C-alpha cells in the first residue's frame, strides 16, 4: 500500500506541474496573438481611407 | 438528571447568591421554596428537578453546598431574602477565616470542616440518581476558595473520580489587584487543578468591569452586577441539561468537544448580546450578529487577545428562536473571517447546540429581555499569556523571599513555591508545544 | 499595508481564474452533451445507410 | 503601543491572507487539472464522431 | 481470508493504476501539445502576413 | 407477506423514523390514534409490511427503537404519530454516548445490545416471512454510530441472508457540527462496507442546498429535511406494498446495482421536487420527471455525481404510465451522456414500475446510482482523519475505554482502499 | 408544431412584451388566471405556438424576463396578466445595470448569462421543433444592448439554425433620454449586423407622432406605444396561429426581404391606425388599408421612405378578403412609384394574407420594408458617436470596466461600411 500510495503521489504531482506550466505558455501565447489581431484589425481599418 | 454545584468562599457564595436567585426565578419558584398554585408558568415538571429537588409536599430545597469559613458572609445570606429556599445544612461554614492564605486555609483550619462538607456532599450525591458531575465557582486569588478549594477538589476526585470536574476560577486581573499577596494562592492552586479538575472555565475582573462599561453603560459597576451575568452564563451552558431543544448537549459533550489534550484544558467563555433596554429595541438582533459579538475579543469573560493564539476548539449555545441553519452560514462566515486563526489538526471545531428557552431576565437589571443568547466556551491557545504574565509578576517576589514566612509558619515551605513554579512552567510549555 | 494589499489584489486575481475556469467547464460540459447527441444521430445513420 | 497593537493585528492579517492565496493556488491548480482532463474527453469523443 | 484475497485484490488495482495513470498522461500532453503547436501556427502566419 | 424490519437509532434516526412513521401510516391511511382509517383496498392489502394488526384495531409498526438518553425517547414520542409505538420496543439506555465512538460500540452500547437484540428478534420470529432489515442511523454520533454499527454486525450474524438498507446519514465537511465527526464516520464506515447489503449515503449540505433551489424555503428545518428523507424511504419500497407492471425488490435492486462485493454506496434522490409557489406552473410529466432525476444537483449526497461514471443505475416509477416511454427515456439518457457511463456494461440502469402513486402527488420516482463519483464523500472524511490523527488529537478519549490504535489504523487503510477501488473504475 | 421562445431584455423590453402578451393573451382567449375563456376553436389550434398547458388548462407563456433589478419584474408580476409566467423564468440580478454597456456586456452579462443561457436552453429543447427566436430590447441602453444582444450572440452560436427576430428600439435624437445613447447603439449594432438576423427598427419619435396625428390621442402615456408596437408583433407572425389562403412562415418573409446577408434591417408598420372619433366615418377595404399601409407618415420609423428607394416589402393582410384585389393593389402601387423602387428587382413586394382578423377588427394589415433609407438612422447615430469620440467623453467608464479604443473603432467602421452598403445600391 505504501508503494500504492507514493506512485499514485508521484504521477498526480506531474500532472499538475505539466497542467501549470502548459497553461502559463498558453497564457503568454494567446496574449501575443490578442496584439498581433488587434494590429491587423487597425491595419484593416485604417486602410479604408487609403486612396488607390 | 442532576448536577450538584459547590460553592466556596467570598466569590462561590456571592456568585451563588446570583445564580440561585436566577435558577429559581427562571422556574418560577418563590423565594420561600414553593411555587404559586394559580399562575403555573410553561415547563415540564422534570425541568426544575435537575435543581431544586422535593421534600414532601410542595417543598422545593436546591441541589448545593455553600461553605464559607468565615461566619459573616453566609449568615448574611441567612439573614437575607431566601431564607427557607437553602436547607440549613446546605450552608456550612467555619467561625474563623483563613484570612488570605493558602498554607492557612488548606493545612491548619481546611482540616477541620471539610470532612463535614465531604459527608453532606456525599449524602446528596447518594440521594441524587443521575449525577452529571460536580460544577465549582470559587476564586483563586483568595484564602477561602483556594486552600480548601484544592482540597476539597483532591478529596471529591479521589472518592468520586469518574464523575466529570467543571470549574469556574476568578483568576487576579492583570491591573486591578484586589489583593497583594494574591499570585502566591493563586500559583499554588494552579499547581492542583492544572491536573486534578477535568475542564476549567475562568474568570476575570477587569474583562467584566469593560464590558458592562461598554455595552452596559454602568460607568461605577460592582460585584453584585458582574456575579449576574456570570450566572447568566453557568445557566446559558447548562440549559441543554435543563430543558429541552433540537440538538442537545449534555455535561459530557463539553468535555468530549472541548479537550483534545489531557493536560490542555482550559477554556475562555464568552457571552452575547450584553444589551440594556435602551438599546434593546433600537438595535437589529440577529444570529450573524451575536455570533460576531461573540467572537470579537471585546466580549470575553477574560482578558486575553485570541489574536495570540489559535483557537483549538469552540461550543456554542444558543437558546430561544434559533434554526439550524443560520448558526451554520453564521459559523461558516467566522470560518472564513480573516482574523481569527485555527490550529492547522482541527478542521472541524464548532459543537453547536440548541435549546428552545429563550433567556429569563432578572428584575432590576440591566440585560433586557432578548429573543435569543449565545455562548461560547473554547479552549484556546492564547490563554499561556496569562499565565506568563502571572509567572513574570511571581518571580519579582519569590526572588526576594518576600510574604513568604506566613506560610512557613503555618508549615509549608519553599519546595512547593518551587514545584508549582516549574509545575506552570511546564504548562506554559505545552501550550508552546501544542501552538505548533 | 503594502504587503496586505498586494496579497488582496492576488486574491482577487485568483478569484477571478476560478471563476473563468468553472465557466469554460459548464461550456464544455455543454459541448459534450451535444457531441453525444451528435455521435447518436449519425450512429443511426451509419445504421440506415448499410 | 498603539502602533504597535495595529501592527501585531496587521501582521496576523497578512499571515492568513498568505495562506488564503495558498488554498486559492491550489483550487485553481486543481480546477485546471479538471479542465484539461474534460477537454481529452472531448477531443476523444469528437475523434469518435 | 479476508487479507490473503485483499492482498490480490491490491496487486490487481496496482497494475490497473498503473496502466491507466501512464495512459491518461501521455494522451492528454499530446492533445495539448498538438493545441499549442497549432497556436504557434497561427502566430506564425500572423507574423508573416505583418 | 414480505415483511421489512425499521431500526432507529439516536436522535437523528428516531427522528428520521418519526417522520417516516408519519409518512408511512399516512398513506396506509391510519389515523395518529391506530386504526385503520382510509378508503382504498389496495392500502389495506399490505399492511403487513409495515404494522402488525393487533386486537382492538390498533395497528403498530415493527420498528426497534434504540438510544441511551430519554430525552430522545420523549421527544419522538410525545411528537405527533408518536401514540402508536409499542411501548414494549421503547429500548434506551439513560447516561448518554456523547459524540464517543467508543462509549456506544464497547461498554452502554455493550450492555445495551442484548436488550435491543431481544427486542429485534422476537420482531422477527413474529412475523412469518421477513424481507429485510433497514436500519435509519446517523453517522457522526455515538448511540446512532456506535451502537447501530454493532447491532447491524449482531444481526448480521443471526440472519445472514437478508437484505440490509443502511440509510447513513453521513457527516458533511463545511456543516461542522461536531469536532470528532470524522471519527465517528469513518470507524462506523469501516465495520458497515463489510456488513451491509446496501448503503444509502445521505448529507445535510445537500438537504440544505436542495430545500433552497428547488423546495425555495426560506427557513428549512430538521422537519422539512426528515420529511424528504421519508418520503424517499417510503418510496424506496413501492412493489412489496402495492401492485404495478414492474415490481422490484430489495434483493431486485441489490442484483441490478451491486456488480461487486466492497461496491455498494449509492446516492439516493427523489422526483418530483418542486416549490409550493410553482406547483401548478410545471407539468408531471415522465420527460421532466426523468430530467430532474438525472440532473447533478438534484441527488442526496455532496459528491457531484458528475466527476466519475455511474457503474449502475436503478428508477423506481410509480403511477400510471407508459413502459414505452420509460424505457425510451431512460435509454436516451444513456446514448446522450455514455460517457458518463462505463463502457463494459450494457444497459447501466434498471427501471420498475409501480402502479399506485403516493398520496397528494400523481407520478412519483426514486433515483439510486450506483457512482464512482462517491469516492469524493470519503476522500474528505480521510483526509480529515489523516489531519486529526496526525497529532492524535482528542486520542485519549477513546483509548480511556478500551480503544486502541488497531481500530485507527485499520479505518485509516480501508478508508484509503475503498477510495482507492472506486478511483479504479474510472 | 412549429414555436418561437421569446426574451424580454432590459426594461423597455419587458414592458412592451409584457403587452404584447396581454394582447396575444386576449387574441388566443384566456383569462389572466391562465385558463381558457375564448370562443372558437381556431385560436386553441395552435397556442403551441406561444405557450404550453401545464396542469388542465393553466396555459403558460413560452417566454424568459431578463433584466439586473427587482423593480421592473415587480412592476410586471402586480400589472394584470403578469401572473401568468412561469416564476423560473424570472431571471434577474441584483447590483444594477447603470445604463453601461460594458456593465451590461461585460461583468454582469458574465455573472447571470449562463443561468439565462440555461433556462433558455431548458425552453428550446422542451419545444420539439423550433423555428426561431424572438427578442424585445432597446439600442439606447446598458443592459437592453449589453445583456440582449450578448444573449443573441450566445444564441446564435448555439443554434445557428434557427431565424431570429429581434426589435429594437433605436434612440432617436429629439427623445434624448441619456448621455450615452450613441455609444450604447453603436456597440450594440456592431454585434446586431454580424450575428443577429434580423432586427425590427422602432422608435419613439414616430410612436408618437403615430399617435399625435392618425390616434389623434392627448395624452399618450408608454401604454399607447407598448400597445402599438404589440399589435406590430402580434401581426408579424400570425399563419402559424391561424390558417390563411395564402401562408409565409418567418423564414419566407427572411428570404423574400433580405436580399443580402447584411441588408436585413426592417421598417414597420401597422394598418388600420383609426382615431376614436374618426373611426366611425373611416370605410375599411383593401384599397384603402394598403394606401394607409405605403402612407409614409404611418411609419414606425423617423425615415421618410421619399428619402431612399424599396429593396422589398411585405404585406400581411388578416381577414377574408379578394386576392386579386390585393395583387392588383400591389402591382398600382408600384407602377405609380417607380422611381421610389429599384430597378433590377420585378415586384418588389411579397403579399401574404391570413385568414382571421385580430380581436374586433374585421381587416387588419402590417408592413414590413427593407428600405435603403433606413441608413438614415445609423448614419444620424454615427454622427453623435463621432461627436463624442473625438473628445474621449464618457469613455473611462468602459475603458476601467475593460474595453480599449479598437472596439471602438471597429463598431463605428462597421456602421459606416453598412451606410455605404445602403447608399451604393441606391
Ligand atoms: N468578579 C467578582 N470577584 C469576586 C466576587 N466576590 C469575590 N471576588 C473575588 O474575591 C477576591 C477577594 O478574596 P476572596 O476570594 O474573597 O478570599 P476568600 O476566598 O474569601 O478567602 P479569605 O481571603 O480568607 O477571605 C477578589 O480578588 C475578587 O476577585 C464577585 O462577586 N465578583
Ligand atoms: N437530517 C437530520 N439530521 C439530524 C437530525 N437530528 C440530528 N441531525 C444531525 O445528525 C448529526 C449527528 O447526530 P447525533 O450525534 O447522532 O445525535 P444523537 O443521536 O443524539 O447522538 C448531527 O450533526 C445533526 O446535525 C434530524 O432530525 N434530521
Ligand atoms: N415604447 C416604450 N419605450 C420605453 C418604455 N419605457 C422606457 N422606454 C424607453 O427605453 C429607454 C430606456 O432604456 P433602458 O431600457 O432603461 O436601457 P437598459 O437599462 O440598458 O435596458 C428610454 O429611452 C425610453 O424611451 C415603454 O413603456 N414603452
Ligand atoms: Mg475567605
Amino acid at each position: 500500500k505504501s508503494s500504492m500510495d507514493a506512485f499514485r503521489a508521484g504521477q498526480a504531482e506531474r500532472l499538475k506541474q505539466l497542467s501549470l506550466a502548459s497553461s502559463g505558455a498558453m497564457e503568454t501565447l494567446r496574449g501575443k496573438l490578442a496584439v498581433a489581431e488587434n494590429v491587423l484589425k487597425l491595419a484593416e481599418l485604417a486602410r479604408k481611407y487609403e486612396t488607390e | 438528571r442532576e448536577v450538584i454545584s459547590i460553592h466556596i468562599g467570598q466569590a462561590g457564595i456571592q456568585v451563588g447568591n446570583a445564580c440561585w436567585e436566577l435558577y429559581c426565578l427562571e422556574h418560577g419558584i418563590q423565594p420561600d421554596g414553593q411555587m404559586p398554585s394559580d399562575k403555573t408558568i410553561g415547563g415540564g415538571d422534570d425541568a426544575f428537578n435537575t435543581f431544586f429537588s422535593e421534600t414532601g409536599a410542595g417543598k422545593h430545597v436546591p441541589r448545593c453546598i455553600f461553605l464559607d469559613l468565615e461566619p459573616t458572609v453566609v449568615d448574611e445570606v441567612r439573614t437575607g431574602t431566601y431564607r427557607q429556599l437553602f436547607h440549613p445544612e446546605q450552608l456550612i461554614s467555619g467561625k474563623e477565616d483563613a484570612a488570605n492564605n493558602f498554607a492557612r486555609g488548606h493545612y491548619t483550619i481546611g482540616k477541620e470542616i471539610v470532612d463535614l462538607a465531604l459527608d453532606r456532599i456525599r449524602k446528596l450525591a447518594d440521594n441524587c440518581t443521575g449525577l452529571q458531575g460536580f460544577l465549582v465557582f470559587n476564586a483563586v486569588g483568595g484564602g477561602t476558595g483556594s486552600g480548601l478549594g484544592s482540597l476539597l477538589l483532591e478529596r471529591l476526585s479521589v472518592d468520586y473520580g469518574k464523575k466529570s470536574k467543571l470549574g469556574f476560577t476568578v483568576y487576579p486581573s492583570p491591573q486591578v489587584s484586589t489583593a497583594v499577596v494574591e499570585p502566591y494562592n493563586s500559583v499554588l492552586s494552579t499547581h492542583s487543578l492544572l491536573e486534578h479538575t477535568d475542564v476549567a472555565v475562568m474568570l476575570d475582573n477587569e474583562a467584566i468591569y469593560d464590558i458592562c462599561r461598554r455595552s452596559l453603560d454602568i460607568e461605577r459597576p460592582t460585584y453584585t452586577n458582574l456575579n449576574r451575568l456570570i450566572a447568566q452564563v453557568i445557566s446559558s451552558l447548562t440549559a441543554s441539561l435543563r430543558f429541552d431543544g433540537a440538538l442537545n448537549v449534555d455535561i459530557t459533550e463539553f468535555q468530549t468537544n472541548l479537550v483534545p489534550y489531557p493536560r490542555i484544558h482550559f477554556m475562555l467563555s464568552s457571552y452575547a448580546p450584553i444589551i440594556s433596554a435602551e438599546k434593546a429595541y433600537h438595535e437589529q438582533l440577529s444570529v450573524a450578529e451575536i455570533t460576531n459579538a461573540a467572537f470579537e475579543p471585546a466580549s470575553m469573560m477574560v482578558k486575553c487577545d485570541p489574536r495570540h493564539g489559535k483557537y483549538m476548539a469552540c461550543c456554542l449555545m444558543y437558546r430561544g428562536d434559533v434554526v439550524p441553519k443560520d448558526v451554520n452560514a453564521s459559523v461558516a462566515t467566522i470560518k472564513t473571517k480573516r482574523t481569527i486563526q485555527f490550529v492547522d489538526w482541527c478542521p472541524t471545531g464548532f459543537k453547536c447546540g440548541i435549546n428552545y428557552q429563550p433567556p429569563t431576565v432578572v428584575p432590576g437589571g440591566d440585560l433586557a429581555k432578548v429573543q435569543r443568547a449565545v455562548c461560547m466556551i473554547s479552549n484556546s491557545t492564547a490563554i499561556g499569556e496569562i499565565f506568563s504574565r502571572l509567572d513574570h509578576k511571581f518571580d519579582l517576589m519569590y526572588a526576594k523571599r518576600a510574604f513568604v514566612h506566613w506560610y512557613v509558619g503555618e508549615g509549608m515551605e519553599e519546595g512547593e513555591f518551587s514545584e508549582a513554579r516549574e509545575d506552570l512552567a511546564a504548562l506554559e510549555k505545552d501550550f508552546e508545544e501544542v501552538g505548533a | 499595508f503594502q504587503k496586505k494589499r498586494r496579497l488582496e489584489q492576488q486574491l482577487e486575481g485568483q478569484g477571478k481564474a476560478i471563476k473563468g475556469l468553472t465557466s469554460a467547464m459548464g461550456r464544455l460540459h455543454v459541448d459534450l452533451t451535444r457531441v453525444n447527441g451528435l455521435i447518436a444521430a449519425n450512429s443511426a445513420a451509419r445504421q440506415a445507410l448499410a | 503601543a498603539k502602533l504597535d497593537e495595529t501592527i501585531s493585528t496587521l501582521k496576523l492579517e497578512n499571515d492568513m491572507v498568505s495562506r488564503q492565496v495558498k488554498g486559492s493556488v491550489e483550487a485553481r491548480e486543481k480546477a485546471l487539472v479538471d479542465h484539461d482532463v474534460l477537454a481529452l474527453e472531448v477531443k476523444r469523443l469528437r475523434d469518435i464522431l | 481470508k479476508r487479507i490473503t484475497e485483499q492482498f490480490k485484490d491490491l496487486q490487481s488495482k496496482f497494475r490497473h493504476f498503473e496502466l491507466v495513470d501512464t495512459k491518461k498522461y501521455k494522451e492528454v500532453w499530446g492533445m495539448k501539445e498538438a493545441d499549442v503547436a497549432a497556436l504557434v501556427r497561427q502566430l506564425l502566419q500572423a507574423d508573416k502576413v505583418l | 407477506m414480505r415483511e421489512i424490519v425499521h431500526i432507529q437509532g439516536g436522535q437523528c434516526g428516531n427522528q428520521i423514523g418519526a417522520k417516516f412513521w408519519e409518512v408511512v401510516s399516512d398513506e396506509h391511511g391510519i389515523d395518529p390514534t391506530g386504526t385503520y382509517h382510509g378508503d382504498s383496498d389496495l392500502q389495506l392489502e399490505r399492511i403487513n409490511v409495515y404494522f402488525n394488526e393487533a386486537t382492538g384495531g390498533r395497528y403498530v409498526p415493527r420498528a426497534i427503537l434504540m438510544d441511551l438518553e430519554p430525552g430522545t425517547m420523549d421527544s419522538v414520542r410525545s411528537g405527533p404519530y408518536g401514540q402508536i409505538f409499542r411501548p414494549d420496543n421503547f429500548v434506551f439506555g439513560q447516561t448518554g454516548a456523547g459524540n464517543n465512538w467508543a462509549k456506544g460500540h464497547y461498554t452502554e452500547g455493550a450492555e445495551l445490545i442484548d436488550s435491543v437484540l431481544d427486542v429485534v428478534r422476537k420482531e422477527a420470529e413474529s412475523c412469518d416471512c421477513l424481507q429485510g432489515f433497514q436500519v435509519c442511523h446517523s453517522l457522526g454520533g455515538g448511540t446512532g454510530s456506535g451502537m447501530g454499527t454493532l447491532l447491524i454486525s449482531k444481526i448480521r450474524e443471526e440472519y445472514p441472508d437478508r437484505m440490509m438498507l443502511t440509510f447513513s446519514v453521513v457527516p458533511s465537511p463545511k456543516v461542522s457540527d461536531t469536532v470528532v465527526e470524522p471519527y465517528n464516520a469513518t470507524l462506523s464506515v469501516h465495520q458497515l462496507v463489510e456488513n451491509a447489503d446496501e448503503c444509502m449515503v445521505l448529507d445535510n449540505e445537500a438537504l440544505y442546498d436542495i430545500c433552497f433551489r428547488t423546495l425555495k424555503l426560506t427557513t428549512p428545518t430538521f422537519g422539512d429535511l426528515n420529511h424528504l428523507i421519508s418520503a424517499v424511504m417510503s418510496g424506496i419500497t413501492c412493489c412489496l406494498r402495492f401492485p404495478g407492471q414492474l415490481n422490484a425488490d430489495l434483493r431486485k435492486l441489490a442484483v441490478n446495482l451491486i456488480p461487486f462485493p466492497r461496491l455498494h454506496f449509492f446516492m439516493v434522490g427523489f422526483t418530483p421536487l418542486t416549490s409550493r409557489g410553482s406547483q401548478q406552473y410545471r407539468a408531471l410529466t415522465v420527460p421532466e420527471l426523468t430530467q430532474q432525476m438525472w440532473d447533478a444537483k438534484n441527488m442526496m449526497c455532496a459528491a457531484d455525481p458528475r466527476h466519475g461514471r455511474y457503474l449502475t443505475a436503478s428508477a423506481l416509477f410509480r403511477g400510471r404510465m407508459s413502459t414505452k416511454e420509460v424505457d425510451e427515456q431512460m435509454l436516451n439518457v444513456q446514448n446522450k451522456n455514455s460517457s458518463y457511463f462505463v463502457e463494459w456494461i450494457p444497459n447501466n440502469v434498471k427501471s420498475s414500475v409501480c402502479d399506485i402513486p403516493p398520496k397528494g402527488l400523481k407520478m412519483s420516482a426514486t433515483f439510486i446510482g450506483n457512482s464512482t463519483a462517491i469516492q469524493e464523500m470519503f476522500k474528505r472524511v480521510s483526509e480529515q482523519f489523516t489531519a486529526m490523527f496526525r497529532r492524535k488529537a482528542f486520542l485519549h478519549w477513546y483509548t480511556g475505554e478500551g480503544m486502541d490504535e488497531m481500530e485507527f489504523t485499520e479505518a485509516e487503510s480501508n478508508m484509503n482502499d475503498l477510495v482507492s477501488e472506486y478511483q479504479q473504475y474510472q
